[PDB]
DNA sequence: CCGTTGAAGCCTGCTTTTTTATACTAACTTGAGCGAAACGG
């Protein structure tokens, strides 16, 4: 079907916990109370999230086996989805710099990283897959993975309210850093993208803080930085440097989740 | 009774007949059909099941053809829905299938290729020279190029009547690419002194060319520059293509559209400051 | 300075007003087992 590596992954994780909770017999003996049982089984754990996507993976399964003569129906089409809502908390700009305080004692190209990571408003994973030679002209073309989405950032952008500017840290990544990618190690060498979140969270947890449900993350550095973009500037600005086009989720980028409540100025 | 499948394909193809469609377009779904045959045994519509469609369906979309498995659902499709209208059957087990989604691999065609392939078209006649840099000029089909006469021509105009979707347009004869150094003017006099005939792109013997041969050659020129692609080698379609490419770029965006023939709109942003 | 009268209060059946849809697609994030680099004897 033509995927993106990692996805087809993701499908194979889903799909070997079905013949774990499912027995090996055939298609049309399944009926539709032993998928539920096991469904449900994923959702009293608070893995809600999970029998979602189970489910919506065992349903696709069937459909095809349909269209190879196997079975006539689809037994999983009648059982409901489990609705999830995210209980990943946002982060605050007087949050920002308490963990920035924080990461002193981390590696250098940490405080560097999430300083990269707000003022261009980039993917983590496109984040450390920019090269030196990705700037041209005083453009940074950044070429997305997801969605695959080409844009350009000039090195004429600075937040005022971090006190921060683009054209400060980029170089202050070419003399510390030094090395092929704007985000190197120590050891002049790229870095995963699964492990600049990961020191991240260490001095989340040593900066002692406190938030409500699952803590903030090195990707709510996306979140900030947008939100930091739309009442500086505009709105019309923070809705292409993160490489959106749709205007759906341009108001749910723009919730608070119930964090700080949205001071109503006069205006 | 009266019933088996190859006995309807039979009686559904005099039904496409009388539909009232292109005779080149008629041929394509006569060819659907043919494949159908030799991929379906002969028995009632109502014995055939979901997994025998699916088990010729897939068998072309493994060979490599995927395109042609979506052709051929989907004209299979139309052919038990149009017996179910008869009274035949009563169910179309051709709706519960997939199409598989194909992805275009014909590789474009940039400036510098072009260059690279007119220069070897040497070994060519003297039309084809003529041919490549006129539908850049044009950015016209090479189905039209062909039918173009010299009567077309109407004080500074070219009126050119596109024969796939039918517009009506006249591109004047003062258009010229700034990117390989070619003129619209200077194209078509240069066709008035070499070719010499009733139509604008004719053969050595002074006569009209078939829209087979114009891209036939253009491959042999195409494989004898020695160049290498990813994935299938551009064709002499791309030139049309590569048209448009260049004219966003050298006038603006609202002509490469009202050039092509298109009617509505259907890489690398950039980010203003407001 | 005890007894009657009226602004409120819940139970039921309506009568509206704000949010979220369905689904592949593509990632992100915290374990834990594992191999190589770098410092201590």
């Amino acid at each position: 079907r033509g995927i993106k590596q990692k996805t087809l992954i993701n499908y194979m994780s889903k799909i070997k916990a079905i013949r774990r909770g499912l027995p090996d017999a055939p298609l049309e003996d399944i009926t539709t109370k032993e998928i539920a049982a096991m469904l449900n089984g994923y959702i009293d754990e608070g893995k809600a999230a999970s029998a979602k996507l189970i489910r919506s993976t065992l349903s696709d399964a069937f459909r095809e086996a349909i269209a190879e003569g196997h079975i006539t129906t689809n037994h999983v089409a009648a059982t409901r989805a489990a609705k999830s809502e995210v209980r990943r908390s946002r982060l605050t700009a007087d949050e920002y710099l308490k963990i920035y305080q924080a990461a002193e004692s981390s590696p250098c190209w940490l405080r560097l990283a999430m300083e990269l990571a707000v003022v261009t408003g980039q993917r983590v994973g496109d984040l450390c897959e920019m090269k030196w030679s990705d700037i041209v002209d005083g453009y940074l073309y950044v070429e997305q993975s997801k969605t695959g989405v080409k844009i350009a950032i000039p090195t004429a952008l600075h937040i005022d309210a971090l006190g921060i500017s683009m054209k400060e840290t980029l170089d202050k990544c070419k003399e510390i850093l030094g090395g092929e990618t704007i985000i190197a190690s120590t050891r002049r060498e790229p870095l995963s993208s699964g492990t600049v979140s990961r020191y991240f969270m260490r001095a989340r947890k040593a900066s002692g803080l406190s938030f409500e449900g699952d803590p903030p993350t090195f990707h709510e550095l996306r979140s900030l930085s947008a939100r930091l973009y739309e009442k500086q500037i505009s709105d019309k600005f923070a809705q292409h440097l993160l490489g959106h086009k749709s205007d759906t989720m341009a108001s749910q980028y723009r919730d608070d989740r119930g964090r700080e409540w949205d001071k109503i100025e006069i205006k | 009774n009266s019933v088996t499948l190859h006995s309807w394909l039979d009686r559904y193809e005099k039904i496409l007949a009388s539909r009232g469609i292109k005779q080149k377009t008629l041929i394509n779904y006569m060819s659907k059909i043919k494949a159908i045959r030799r991929g379906l045994p002969d028995a009632p519509l109502e014995d055939i099941t979901t997994k025998e469609i699916a088990a010729m369906l897939n068998g072309y979309i493994d060979e490599g053809k995927a395109a042609s498995a979506k052709l051929i659902r989907s004209t299979l499709s139309d052919a038990f829905r149009e017996a179910i209208a008869e009274g035949h059957i009563t169910t179309n087990h051709v709706a519960a299938t997939r199409a598989a989604k194909s992805e275009v691999r014909r590789s474009r065609l940039t400036a510098d290729e072009y260059l690279k392939i007119y220069q070897a078209a040497e070994s060519s006649p003297c039309w084809l020279r003529l041919a490549m840099e006129l539908a850049v000029v044009t950015g016209q089909r090479v189905g039209d190029l062909c039918e173009m006469k010299w009567s077309d021509i109407v004080d500074g105009y070219l009126y050119v009547e596109q024969s796939k979707t039918g517009v009506k347009i006249a591109i004047p004869t003062a258009l010229h690419i700034d990117a390989l150094g070619i003129s619209m003017k200077e194209t078509l006099d240069k066709c008035k002194e070499i070719l010499g005939g009733e139509t604008i792109i004719a053969s050595t013997r002074r006569e009209p060319l078939s829209s087979g041969t114009v891209s036939r050659y253009f491959m042999r020129a195409r494989k004898a520059s020695g160049l290498s692609f990813e994935g299938d080698p551009p064709t002499f379609h791309e030139l049309r293509s590569l048209s448009a490419r260049l004219y966003e770029k050298q006038i603006s965006d609202k002509f490469a559209q009202h050039l092509l023939g298109h009617k509505s709109d259907t890489e690398w942003d950039k980010i203003e400051i407001k």
